[PDB]
């Protein structure tokens, strides 16, 4: 379903959504089983929580001691679970006429906590729940408009021995260099040396950990300068697709600070933080 | 009493008891028996002292706050000391 097609009819039903993660709150402890201790006889009992309500006892459950209202909650002995709140923004494609994309809040508990990072495309299955909002802190009064959110039950972020036996077969091929150089950029024609140079950058040198000095890194830097119409930008895009991480920065569209890192402040936490530039 | 100088007060009371008993039975006067009774009462008092009890007025109903604690120990004294 689309984020703009959820109606009241579809409340309390299992739906499937896809979107982009925008922001996630830190871990929130959610109580599961409460712990009570009698102030008089030092008797301890555990009571369950139903619908966010503690089934507190009126008086001590022991027979000899029955002092009413003498039970107290020991905060640090109650069982707890994990809770987290995420904000999901619909994919840019779904936007009908170029407006601000809508967002829907999600809740994930236990294992699914810290499963999706900020700025990732995920597909989430959960229950489309509804819940009241209290008009003010100090009253049971409720607003007539209900808040909508999704109770997530599954999240999907959108080597075998057989493969290893297969991979080891290619390495035996005598013309492996040509095969890989021809497969890295199928479309580009008669640039075998350029392709070979590009390929060796993906593999990279060898890493060395080195005390009594500094680390030595096997990273290769390549410059492709030549006449305009030749396939330079095409190879740039082709390699940009293959690599797992990379930023397609251009000329005059990037800044000195923008490449390295930007100093900023976090509004939510009100602390000085720094972002990661294109190079970082 | 139990802590000061490793409880030598008990040793002093015992010494008084030895001084009393040293004299002969037929020569013992009522004062010696008084002193022996005093020493025995001292030992009984030392052993018997125990924490008191928490008494609370009940003129009105139990408040919904309820009893918070029933501790009835002095500031510097813990249970293991006595
Ligand atoms: N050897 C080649 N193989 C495939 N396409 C080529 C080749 N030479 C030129 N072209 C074509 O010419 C165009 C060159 O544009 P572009 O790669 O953007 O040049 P540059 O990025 O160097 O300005 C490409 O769109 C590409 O389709
Ligand atoms: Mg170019
Ligand atoms: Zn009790």
């Amino acid at each position: 379903k689309g984020m703009r097609e959820l109606n009241p009819n579809d409340i309390d039903k299992l739906i499937n959504l896809k979107g982009l993660v925008l922001r996630s709150t830190p871990v929130i402890p959610d109580m599961k089983v409460a712990f009570f201790k009698c102030n008089v006889c030092d008797h301890t009992m555990a009571v369950e929580i139903d619908r966010g309500v503690i089934q507190e006892p009126a008086r001590c459950e022991r027979i000899d001691c029955n002092e009413p209202n003498s039970m107290s909650l020991i905060h640090n002995r109650c069982s707890f679970a994990d809770k987290q709140v995420i904000k999901l923004q619909e994919t840019p494609d779904f936007v009908p006429d170029g407006q601000t994309p809508h967002s829907i809040s999600l809740c994930v508990y236990d294992e699914l906590v810290d499963s999706c990072r900020a700025g990732d495309r995920i597909e989430v299955t959960g229950t489309f729940r509804s819940i009241p909002i209290r008009a003010n802190s100090r009253q049971r009064v409720l607003k007539s408009l209900y808040k909508t959110y999704v109770d997530v039950v599954h999240v999907k972020k959108v080597i075998t021995d057989q493969d290893l036996a297969k991979i080891r077969e290619v390495a035996a091929r005598e013309d492996l260099y040509s095969l890989l150089a021809r497969s890295i950029a199928p479309s580009i024609y008669e640039l075998e040396d350029v392709k070979k140079g590009i390929l060796l950058q993906l593999f990279g040198g060898t890493n060395k950990t080195f005390t009594k000095g500094g680390r030595y890194r096997g990273d290769i830097n390549i410059l492709l300068c030549g006449d305009p119409s030749t396939s330079k930008s095409q190879i740039l895009q082709y390699v940009h697709k293959i690599t797992p991480r990379g930023v397609y920065t251009s000329g005059k569209g990037s800044s000195a600070v923008g490449l390295t890192a930007y100093i900023t402040r976090d509004v939510d936490t009100k602390q000085l933080v720094l972002e990661s530039g294109a190079l970082v | 009493i139990l802590s000061m100088e490793s409880g030598k007060v008990l040793r002093a009371a015992i010494r008084l008891a030895l001084d009393v008993i040293k004299i002969d039975r037929l020569s013992r006067t009522p004062r010696d028996n008084m002193v022996l009774k005093l020493v025995l009462n001292f030992f009984r008092n030392v052993i018997a002292i125990e924490p008191g009890e928490f008494t609370i007025n009940t003129k009105k109903s139990m408040p919904k706050k309820g009893i918070t604690s029933i501790d009835t120990l002095p500031p510097n004294v813990s249970m293991d000391d006595i």
